[PDB]
């Protein structure tokens, strides 16, 4: 997260940090959301890949022991049906991992609740992106969660010609674009979290800034729109 | 675009 700041230990404990194999060690990748107790969701170019994963949740320093860590291996990957790798741009940026146990649920770790089917917001709607990802362009990832907040921008705004153009699609969430704060590389795969009649819900996955750098001015951090997806989430939470 | 992970 460029422009960030550091989160509370217990306040967004659906966050998750996915996790892969690195020679004699875990290194962090990706985040996702928890969203049942064994179920993840996460940015589908996470796990584009042949890596060995696993998720942990109630955790807030990567590097150091918290109190309240769960380590959990991943069990099946659900990728969107049409998702493209060779086209981010095309939308359908988004995962479901079974987890290989249930995660005991905590002050620390917490479901993550899901927008209603639909839902669209407002421009310029309270959000925040949470993650450990790089706090400057080309620089390096966070130890400790921070947090941001990233106001969304419309479709309207979004999707004309100074801002994304066409890049962006109906089914994705923009939100911020100040040239200060943004998502950045280790943050895709995150949630947004928006507030919406007094709770916080979870209304994107991150999945791509410019290619210019992460914190660019009108080019906002992009997000698949979760609410484009509930049917297909609850269809594979209900056959897998 | 560019995606968030390193590189996708
Ligand atoms: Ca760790």
């Amino acid at each position: 997260v460029v422009g960030g700041t550091e989160a509370q230990r217990n306040s967004w404990p659906s966050q998750i940090s996915l996790q892969y194999r690195s020679g004699s060690s875990w290194a962090h990748t990706c985040g996702g959301t928890l969203i049942r107790q064994n179920w993840v969701m996460t940015a589908a170019h996470c796990v584009d890949r042949e890596l060995t994963f696993r998720v942990v949740v109630g955790e807030h320093n990567l590097n150091q022991n918290n109190g309240t860590e769960q380590y959990v291996g991943v069990q099946k990957i659900v990728v969107h049906p049409y998702w493209n790798t060779d086209d981010v741009a095309a939308g359908y940026d988004i995962a479901l991992l079974r987890l290989a146990q249930s995660v005991t649920l905590n002050s620390y770790v917490q479901l993550g609740v899901l927008p209603r089917a639909g839902t669209i917001l407002a421009n310029n709607s309270p959000c925040y992106i949470t993650g450990w990802g790089l706090t400057r362009t080309n620089g390096q990832l966070a130890q400790t969660l921070q947090q941001a907040y990233l106001p969304t921008v419309d479709y309207a705004i979004c999707s004309s010609s100074s801002y994304w153009g066409s890049t962006v699609k109906n089914s994705m969430v923009c939100a911020g674009g100040d040239g200060v704060r943004s998502g950045c590389q280790g943050d895709s795969g995150g949630p947004l979290h928006c507030l919406v009649n007094g709770q916080y819900a979870v209304h994107g996955v991150t999945s791509f800034v410019s290619r210019l750098g992460c914190n660019v001015t009108r080019k906002p951090t992009v997000f698949t729109r979760v609410s484009a997806y509930i049917s297909w989430i609850n269809n594979v939470i209900a056959s897998n | 675009x560019r995606t968030t992970e390193f590189y996708v």
